[PDB]
């Protein structure tokens, strides 16, 4: 059993393996999430359709449960492993607690899993950051972010991946109660933020919408184009 | 041992002024058969401790090997510390209880006599971990036959001399030979005093009246 | 023994006797058969005294950890499920444990019956113990969801008292509890001898 | 089954019957119950054939390796100790009664008894098996100190013949073996060679 | 600079540098003294605080009714060793109903501490100990090192600036055997005082005393409990 | 970097880690052991590092078995670990076979245990040399020595430590094959004093042990009276 | 003993079960639910030893839901039935067998309605109709007499009533209320309880 | 092979305003025989706590040793002595740890609580425990309890003042209940050992009973 | 190269030294002990306005009478806190009492430094925890404040500051703190220092304050209480 200490401290108190995992998250495609009054929206920029790939099998937005979904930015294979671990935990929580999971609970579970891989023996840190959105049983919308280090926070709106600094800067200035006043207005805010980085727009961005009672919904290309047209 | 095979009968013990004396016959009965008639059931644990045992003889031999090995190890250090009779009695109680708990008991009833720090010790240990210290002990059928005589004398006279204790033991050994169907006429007497442990040869209950 | 609990308009009422027997010998007449798991959760004990006390205490520790981790009080359904899973690992190994978990959760008042045999159900009224059959008759005839608080106390006391009268292994004092939206309260502890004078 | 071993000045004499039974059927009537563990060390087997054979093979392997390592001939006491160690540890699984006899330079002829249970004891002479119960008085009455090899051979032959006559699980032929510094001399008494005692007729 | 990175690597001079560094850890620790007489064994330690508002770190720990230790080095390792010693003392009492002899307890420590110093990926225990106990053979004072070696002493000092203390103990070693308990403790305190850096005095806040005797179970004196001993020096 | 592990041969076929272990053994104080007709005698030059140490502290003579002795040199911690191993081997032998372990067999078992630590990088070679001595009527006096590499041989007189060469020269003139333990004890004390360097080391205490017919085959410390006589004889010899 | 019954029609599956939770000659619950929602088109009816039924059914439910969440589509009724049999059979010879009798009902878009029968030995059978418990002895003949492959759901409910009336008239246990449910292309529909 | 055997013994505990009494007989027996006449069932745990164990002597010794070890472990870790309540809670967990191989022991803890008042805790073999004002356990538990309930508890008596229980009255009551029990119970009646826990310390008294 | 269990020439473990260095990257946290109670304060250090400050939990409750303040790699402290909570409930379950603050700190400190690479466990910790913890609570001894470092060393302290501004926060605590200080004065003093060291302007949303008192349980100040205190401060 390989049991070498992959992650160790360094002079000045740094975990280079954690920092490298972060620079691996930064190379990934951009992802955006905003928390609306009665809606939570997740957006992501597609590097290239390629006109040959089957778009069904390259989704970067996944549903952990009926009331929770997440989008990642980093290594695709690592995300698939983390997503599966969350999915089994969500079902396990349903089995024991007899109630649907809360966004904070599953975020805490995922973060703890990531932290464990940074302190375990013979293991590499997970090279992904995740944006988890959903609705608690009380109905309050939630939006969380998790880093490879194992830390997590609750965000009104945040972006991860390539060019996340600019998108976050744009969101900070453009996020207000008026902007999230209506569900359509909230969607436009995500699209405009993504357009800050991605070039083509419409054909290079994927959007997912989650409402209080309704399940996860993926906007069709026609809907995305219409919103882009309304934006311009 | 789930079922004993070759067993020794009662063992006696009584403490006097300045020592302890233990008796036991040299006979291993294979279920109503005097099979082995020259086996000593008394062991010299160390310079101030001696041990007699009843029940399965093979289990007694195992304890002889283990206990003898520990004494050797302690003497190797040569640090001035040696196991006292109380320490050996405590160790045996734990060993017997642990085997009973695991459901693989050592089918024995042991009597431990010793003399250290100018004080006599006499202890008892059953196969189930029962242990205690009394002025006189008698395992097996000795509890029914020999114990009443020893207790009666000791209640009358709490402290005995070496000669009185030896004569008392011989009388009890005679009674056991009369009425115990698994007893033998040849037996050993072990004594521990300030001068160490001495084991007496194959004595015989010569005084056996048979006026029928 | 006789434990009893039912739900009504103003919460859930829990009552029990205070007798413990060892064979045909009355070991004690002051046993506390209701466990204060939390200021909002209660548990009753019936069956093995050691089994019930140990596993309820284990449940109380698990519930407290749950609250610390999740920063929210555990629900009645979750607590009963926790106990059901803990004791199911030892099914068929001789544990005797019949419990009712009573509390007020976010969904409202809750009452679950958990047995060492593996049963876990919720209902309006329950009764566990040797005298449960006797307490069922009195409770069934006098129970109504629209009972007043004072009436509910009287019905619980009468049901336990009648059970102690007919059951050899039930007796002592009737301990009464009432779980409300803001927590449970120790209503009273009336001796069966005194109740016998009152009812006759 | 009847196994007998005697000790004389400078060696030991071993003997056994040659009957193996499965109920009342004699599966083998010429079985050899004297297993040579080493040179000048023998063991007489009684009880379960499977257990005794397995135990004898294991001790033979252990003693042979031990002797090679030490570059000295094995001691009879050591061979008995190895039998005791295994028979005692697996006392609940093994049904095997053994007597170990042989010669070594240090102590000369020795006879050790390892009955069921795993106890070990040095004996001037030993007997075992189902048929041993019928000759306890005979060996006790007719045994003497200082017997020679020839006397020991005759003493063992007479005892075994009586046991085979009475016991139903004993019979066939008598296999003997005298062990001394010179070597091992084995012989088989069969037919009229077996000692005979007239049966009273009224 | 390639022979001082593992404990399983001998150097050309036949030295294991890792063990040498562990010995250097106890030197950075704080001073502590231990001496014995015909009847008593005494431990006196000098506690120091990281900050003025922080309590002085404790240096004397209980092991059994007749054994105590004074630590100097990595505290986490000290607790691991103290825990091991307590279990060994408990096991002896449980099995033999008898106090574990001090020398046999020290031998167990050496055996345990030696294993890390010979396996890849393990490290020596970065802590030195001054074991004071009483057994059937009389008072005992022992010294342990990160290297799994121990010495039966009559008076020893370990820790920072402990050579000045050892100098005092050797000078007055001839008097310890026949002095009373009060006199013996004062000898331990005077040595510890020598270790102190000139402009500083022994205080009830930084001095801790441990005493074990023929008819005196191991006791620890700290805070105002030390005032009776300091009064007179 | 060919000398950083015991699992690598040097270009010329040498395990430097083992060689360094022997070098550590060569910095200790000398310890000698002489075999004679009656039995075996051991002697050790115990330096007093500090006057604060109790007499008998850090004893370098051990009783691995009631009939077997043991003298050591080098890292003391490793030596004590080997002594525990030797005791375990001796005890296990008695339980399995029922009699005292022959000294030759005991030396072989301990030597193989030592040798197993010079084959892998996961452990390091014992940095200590030791010698085993015993006496039995059947086997007579026997003396053995084992080095870090795991090699064991029989000796008539052996030395280990700093002044190994000087001690070997002195031992050559004893003619031990026809001498008794009583006379050998005085000779052992004399040699230790001669090899010792008073100029370099401050002071030392002489530790003596023997096993033979006079002790009935049990290894034990030499009596205080005999040790005092031997020390006086050695000091007088050093005119 | 509990009671389960299932009738399969051309394009639907009708299932019913009693609502009694007894404990040593006392009805502790009168509205117990013995049907588990595997998915939007599958129902598991589990009866047997206390604890075993809930533990097994919940365990299967978690896995079936997990499969849906991981693959984006729900398990077919046949696959779910065979998955259940595999788990039951595997535990059969272990130290912790599950003593449960199961009826699995479901609807698949392609295959159509399906009713499956399984006993505690994990023998799986597909039948037009099945029943579990002692009441199965009295009601199975009624189903054989009156069942047809082309039975309308209105007639199926009537046939279910005749089976439940027989239990009231001739069975010894007190089973007043019965849960009723139906599965078709539109999912699981809860019908009115049949009460007496 | 039965791993259990009953050795008799009776224990009793009474709590008072400023004291706690724990008493027991000193007879150890097996079957119809008497092992020793000087085997008290009282065990001192701390300066203000005493435990009385009766039943299978093999489990009695093991449990007492386990408790003695655990107390030292607690003191070392928490730097303070255990309380009577803490000991009672721990003993419940220790007893239940062997639920499926229980200690055939009856325990009664008597001592002072944190407030300085007497406290008595009774136990079952499998850890079920409960605080009480007075309790009797062992062979003669059924004989002792009814009188304690009548006299200490003032049960079934009317128009009687409930005067607080004094130390002298409690001591006389303890002796009387045991004297009566010795007359009817075979397993008890060699001698009476009384342990009195108060603020000053633990005091011990011995009173003779009828030998047979 | 340079295994985790390695000793520097000065006897200081490399990994522990680096872990201690990692503490200086954390936000400042202050804890003051008073006869009336113990108060804990910590700067939240909001990175961006879009982050929800309610989700930064740098003060957590171990039990009703124990509270913990964290600084450093906050993700590491999650396992330490979970161990402390579990240990506290185990003690209540067994002894039916409440663990003391020192005993809880001791259990957590023992968990720290139990890291290894070879022959430790299938998934043992590979590195020390990079978090410094301040344990505050009320026990039989009254209010208690304990500081635990990555090295597994814990000590009681009257007032202790940890984090990026520990040097300078401790300096201020030295001048102001005194034994007879009340709980109100302690809270005011803690806030004044925090406002001084913090780079951002102190307000009711970017700091966390909690207290434990002999009567009340562990209490975390809400915004309304925080606004009241800072107004005077
Ligand atoms: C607290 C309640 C559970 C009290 C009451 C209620 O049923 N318990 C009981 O009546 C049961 C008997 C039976 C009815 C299960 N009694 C008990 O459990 C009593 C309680 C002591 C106070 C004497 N103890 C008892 O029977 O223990 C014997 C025993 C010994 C070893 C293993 C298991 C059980
Ligand atoms: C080979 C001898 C040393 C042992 C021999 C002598 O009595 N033992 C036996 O004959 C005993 C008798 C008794 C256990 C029924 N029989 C046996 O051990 C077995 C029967 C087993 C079911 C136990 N008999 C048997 O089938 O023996 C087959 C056999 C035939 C020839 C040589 C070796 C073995």
């Amino acid at each position: 059993s390989y049991d070498r200490a992959i992650t160790v401290f360094s002079p000045d108190g740094h975990l280079f393996q954690v920092e490298y995992a972060q620079e691996a998250v930064k190379k990934g495609s951009t992802a955006v999430g905003v928390r609306g009054r009665d809606i939570v929206v997740l957006g992501v920029e597609k590097k290239s359709v390629a006109k040959l790939q089957d778009e069904r099998t390259v989704r970067k937005i996944c549903a952990l449960d009926d009331n929770v979904c997440m989008a990642f930015a980093g290594l695709t294979a690592d995300a698939r492993i983390v997503i599966n671990r969350a999915r089994v935990e969500c079902q396990s929580h349903r089995l024991t607690v007899e109630d649907p999971v809360t966004v904070e609970y599953i975020t805490r579970y995922i973060a703890s899993l990531k932290q464990r891989y940074t302190q375990s023996n013979g293991r590499r840190p997970f090279g992904i950051s995740a944006l988890i959105v959903g609705f608690d049983f009380d109905g309050t919308p939630r939006l969380y972010q998790t880093d490879p280090s194992g830390t997590y926070h609750a965000w009104k709106a945040n972006a991860i991946g390539r060019g996340a600094k600019s998108v976050r800067e744009f969101l900070e200035k453009n996020y207000t109660d008026e902007a999230i006043e209506t569900d359509d207005l909230t969607i436009k805010l995500v699209i405009k933020a993504l357009l800050e980085v991605v070039q083509s727009g419409g054909k290079n961005i994927e959007l997912a919408v989650m409402r209080r009672d309704q399940s996860l919904k993926i906007l069709n290309p026609e809907e995305i184009e219409k919103y882009v047209a309304e934006i311009e | 041992t789930q079922n004993p095979m070759v067993t020794g009968t009662s063992v006696l013990g009584v403490k006097f002024e300045g020592g302890v004396v233990i008796a036991a016959d040299m006979l291993g009965s294979y279920g109503s058969l005097a099979r082995f008639r020259n086996i000593s059931r008394i062991m010299r644990v160390n310079n101030s401790t001696m041990l007699g045992a009843s029940g399965d003889y093979a289990d007694f031999q195992y304890l002889k090997q283990v206990l003898g090995q520990m004494v050797i190890d302690e003497e190797l250090l040569g640090d001035g510390h040696s196991y006292s009779p109380r320490a050996i009695h405590s160790w045996l109680t734990r060993a017997m209880y642990s085997r009973r708990s695991k459901m693989n008991p050592l089918w024995n009833t042991m009597v431990i006599g010793g003399y250290a720090d100018g004080e006599s010790f006499l202890g008892y240990v059953d196969m189930l971990g029962v242990a205690y210290e009394a002025p006189s002990l008698a395992t097996g059928y000795g509890a029914y036959l020999a114990q009443p005589l020893l207790r009666e004398v000791l209640e009358k006279q709490p402290v005995l001399s070496q000669t009185e204790a030896r004569d008392l033991v011989e009388r009890c050994m005679r009674v056991l030979y009369y009425r115990d169907a698994r007893s033998y006429n040849r037996f050993q007497i072990a004594t521990v005093t300030e001068k160490g442990v001495e084991i007496e040869g194959p004595l015989s209950t010569e005084t056996n009246w048979d006026i029928a | 023994t006789t434990t009893l609990a039912f739900k009504f308009r103003h919460g859930v009422i829990v009552a029990a006797d205070s007798r413990a027997t060892a064979g045909a010998y009355i070991a004690s007449q002051t046993v506390k058969k209701v466990i204060e798991i939390n200021p909002y959760l209660l548990g009753t004990m019936a069956g093995g005294a050691a089994d019930c006390s140990f596993w309820e205490r284990l449940l109380a520790r698990q519930c407290r950890i749950y609250e610390l981790r999740n920063k929210e009080r555990i629900s009645v359904a979750a607590a009963s499920k926790l106990l059901a899973n803990m004791v199911y690992q030892y099914k068929g190994m001789g544990l005797s444990m019949g419990t009712m978990i009573c509390g007020w959760d976010k969904r409202g008042p809750g009452l679950y019956y958990v047995d060492s045999e593996g049963n876990r159900i919720s209902g309006a009224t329950f009764s566990v113990g040797s005298g449960s059959v006797y307490a069922y008759g009195v409770m069934d005839r006098g129970y109504s969801y629209d009972l007043e608080v004072e009436q509910a106390y009287d019905l619980a006391r009468r049901a336990i008292y009648q059970a102690t009268y007919r059951d050899a292994y039930s007796g002592g004092a009737v301990n009464l509890y009432h779980v409300r939206e803001d927590g449970w309260i120790r209503v009273s502890s009336d001796n069966v001898a005194d109740l016998h004078e009152k009812y006759s | 089954t009847t196994i007998m071993a005697v000790q004389f000045d400078g060696g030991v004499v071993l003997g056994a019957d040659s009957r193996t039974t499965t109920g009342s059927y004699i599966a083998n009537r010429v079985t050899d119950k004297l297993t040579p563990i080493h040179d000048r060390i023998f063991c007489c087997r009684s009880g379960s054939a499977a257990d005794t054979q397995a135990v004898a093979d294991a001790v033979t392997y252990q003693l042979g390796f031990h002797s090679i390592e030490l570059n000295e001939p094995p001691l009879v006491h050591t061979a008995a100790s190895l039998f005791k160690e295994m028979c005692y540890r697996y006392r609940e699984d093994l049904m095997a009664g053994i007597i170990i006899a042989g010669w070594d330079p240090q102590e000369g002829g020795q006879v050790y008894s390892v009955p069921m249970g795993g106890m070990m004891v040095r004996q001037s002479f030993a007997i075992g098996g189902s048929g041993s119960s019928y000759i306890y008085g005979y060996v006790d009455a007719t045994y003497r100190e200082g017997m020679t090899k020839e006397e020991c051979l005759q003493f063992t032959a007479n005892a075994l013949a009586l046991a085979m006559e009475r016991d139903g699980s004993s019979g066939g032929v008598i296999r003997l073996a005298a062990i001394a510094e010179s070597g091992v001399e084995r012989q088989v008494l069969l037919g009229d060679q077996i000692p005979k005692f007239a049966v009273a007729t009224l | 600079n390639q022979y001082d990175n593992d404990v399983t690597v001998w150097s050309p001079q036949g030295r294991i540098h890792q063990i040498e560094y562990a010995m250097e850890a106890v030197k950075q620790g704080s001073a502590t003294v231990g001496l014995k007489s015909k009847t008593h064994a005494v431990l006196v330690a000098l506690k120091r605080a990281q900050s003025e508002l922080a309590a002085h770190q404790k240096k004397i720990l209980h092991v059994d009714n007749h054994i105590g230790i004074s630590i100097a080095g990595l505290t986490a390792d000290a607790r691991l060793l103290c825990n091991f010693m307590r279990q060994e003392c408990l096991d002896s009492r449980f099995v033999f109903d008898r106090p574990l002899p001090v020398s046999r307890l020290v031998s167990l420590i050496g055996s345990k501490t030696q294993i890390p110093t010979q396996r890849y990926g393990r490290r020596p225990y970065g802590v030195g100990l001054l074991i004071a106990g009483y057994d059937d053979m009389g008072p005992h004072i022992f010294q342990t090192c990160p290297s799994a070696n121990y010495f039966d002493c009559r008076a020893m000092s370990i820790g920072a600036r402990s050579q000045s203390a050892r100098t005092y103990l050797e000078r007055h070693m001839s008097e310890f055997m026949e002095c009373n308990l009060n006199e013996l403790v004062k000898h331990g305190l005077r040595a510890l005082r020598e270790t102190l850096p000139a402009e500083q005095d022994l205080t009830t806040k930084n001095v801790s005393i441990g005493i074990v005797g023929k008819d005196l179970e191991f006791t620890i004196y700290d805070d105002d409990d030390v005032s009776p001993f300091l009064e007179g020096l | 970097g060919y000398d950083l592990s015991a699992s690598t041969f040097s270009p010329d076929g040498r395990v430097f880690q083992v060689e360094y272990a022997m070098k550590a053994v060569e910095n200790s104080s000398t310890a000698i052991g002489i075999r004679c007709k009656d039995g075996v005698v051991f002697g050790v030059e115990k330096l007093v590092l500090s006057k604060l140490y109790e007499e008998g502290s850090n004893k370098r003579l051990f009783n691995v078995d009631r009939h077997v002795g043991m003298a050591v040199a080098g890292l003391l911690a490793d030596a004590r670990s080997l002594a525990d191993i030797a005791r375990e081997e001796a005890s296990n032998f008695r339980s399995n076979f029922g009699y005292n372990i022959p000294l030759k067999h005991l030396a072989d078992r301990v030597a193989m245990y030592v040798h197993a630590y010079t084959l892998y990088s996961a452990v390091r070679p014992f940095g200590c040399s030791f010698m085993l001595g015993s006496y039995s009527v059947n086997d007579g006096a026997q003396l053995y020595m084992i080095d870090p590499s795991g090699v064991s041989y029989g000796y008539w007189g052996c030395a280990i430590g700093k002044a190994r060469q000087a001690a070997k020269t002195e031992i050559e003139k004893l003619q031990m094959k026809e001498m008794t333990c009583r006379d050998i004890v005085k000779e052992v004390a004399k040699i230790i004093y001669i090899v010792h360097d008073e100029v370099k080391d401050k002071a030392f205490e002489l530790e003596l042990s023997w096993v033979g017919e006079l002790t009935n085959g049990r290894h034990e410390i030499v009596p205080k009276d005999i040790r005092e006589e031997a020390e006086k004889y050695a000091k007088e010899s050093l005119k | 003993m509990e009671y389960l019954i299932g009738i399969q029609g051309p394009d639907y599956v009708l299932v019913a079960s009693d609502r009694v939770a007894a404990s040593n000659i006392v009805q502790m619950k009168d509205d117990h639910d013995k049907m588990f929602k595997m998915s939007e088109k599958i129902l598991l009816l589990c009866v047997g030893e206390a604890g075993d039924t809930v533990q097994f059914a919940e365990y299967i439910q978690k896995n079936v839901q997990l499969y849906k969440m991981r693959n984006g589509y729900e398990l077919s009724p046949t696959a779910a039935a065979n998955f259940t049999r595999r788990n039951l059979a595997d535990c059969l010879r272990s130290r912790t067998p599950y003593h449960v009798n199961l009826l699995l009902a479901g609807y698949d878009e392609h295959e159509g309605p399906a009713l499956y029968y399984m006993d505690y030995l994990a023998a799986l059978a597909k039948a037009p109709f099945a029943a579990h418990g002692y009441g199965a002895f009295l009601t199975l003949s009624i189903l054989d007499r009156y069942y047809t492959p082309t039975i309308s759901r209105e007639r199926a409910v009537e046939l279910l009533r005749k089976c439940l009336e027989e239990l009231q008239k001739r069975f010894i246990l007190n089973l007043p209320t019965f849960s009723v449910r139906i599965i078709d292309k539109n999912g699981i529909h809860d019908l009115d309880n049949i009460s007496f | 092979f039965s791993p259990y055997v009953f050795n008799g013994g009776t224990i009793l505990a009474i709590a008072g305003e400023d004291f706690a009494i724990v008493a027991s007989d000193t007879r150890l027996s097996e079957g119809f025989s008497i092992h020793t006449r000087d085997s008290p069932k009282c065990y001192k745990l701390t300066d203000k706590t005493v435990i009385g164990c009766s039943g299978f002597h093999g489990d009695c010794l093991t449990l007492t040793k386990i408790i003695e070890a655990r107390l030292k472990m607690y003191k070392h870790s928490n730097n303070k002595a255990m309380t009577t309540g803490a000991i009672a809670a721990m003993l419940s967990t220790i007893l239940y740890s062997r639920r499926f191989f229980p200690y055939y022991v009856y325990n009664i803890i008597g001592g002072l609580d944190e407030e300085g008042k007497g406290a008595v805790y009774s136990f079952d073999p499998v850890g079920s425990y409960q605080r009480d004002s007075f309790k009797a356990g062992g062979s003669a538990s059924a004989m002792l309890q009814p009188l304690l309930d009548n006299q200490v508890g003032f049960k079934n008596m009317q128009n009687v003042e409930h005067v607080p229980l004094s130390l002298d009255r409690a001591m006389r009551l303890v002796k009387d209940v045991f004297i009566s029990a010795a007359e009817r119970d075979v397993y008890t009646g060699d001698a009476l050992r009384i342990c009195i826990v108060t603020k000053e310390g633990i005091r011990e008294e011995t009173v003779s009973l009828r030998k047979d | 190269y340079r295994g985790v269990n390695t000793f520097s020439p000065e006897g200081r473990l490399f990994q522990v030294e680096y872990a201690i260095e990692a503490i200086k990257l954390g936000s400042t946290a202050i804890g003051i002990q008073t006869s009336e109670g113990v108060c804990l304060a910590v700067e939240k250090r909001i990175t961006s306005p879009l982050m929800e400050p309610s989700s930064i939990e740098k003060i957590v409750e171990i039990d009703a009478h124990i509270g913990c303040a964290m600084s450093g790699l906050i993700a590491d402290a999650k396992t330490l806190i979970d161990k402390a909570r579990v240990e506290t409930q185990n003690h209540w379950f067994t002894y039916n009492e409440t663990m003391t603050v020192e005993s809880v700190t001791q259990a957590v400190s023992n968990l720290a430094l139990q890291f290894g690479e070879e022959d430790a466990d299938p998934g043992a910790m590979s590195r020390p925890f990079g978090v410094a913890l301040l344990f505050g609570g009320v026990d039989e001894k009254g209010p208690q404040l304990f500081h635990m470092d990555p090295s597994g060393t814990f000590v009681q302290c009257d007032a202790r500051a940890i984090g990026s501004a520990s040097e300078g926060a401790q300096s201020s605590l030295q001048e102001v703190y005194h034994k007879s200080m009340t709980l109100k004065e302690a809270i005011k003093s803690s806030l004044i220092i925090l406002k001084q060291v913090m780079e951002e302007k102190l307000n009711a949303t970017n700091i966390e304050l909690a207290t434990v008192q002999p009567g009340q349980n562990f209490h975390m100040f809400t915004k309304e209480e925080l606004e009241e205190v800072i107004k005077d401060i």
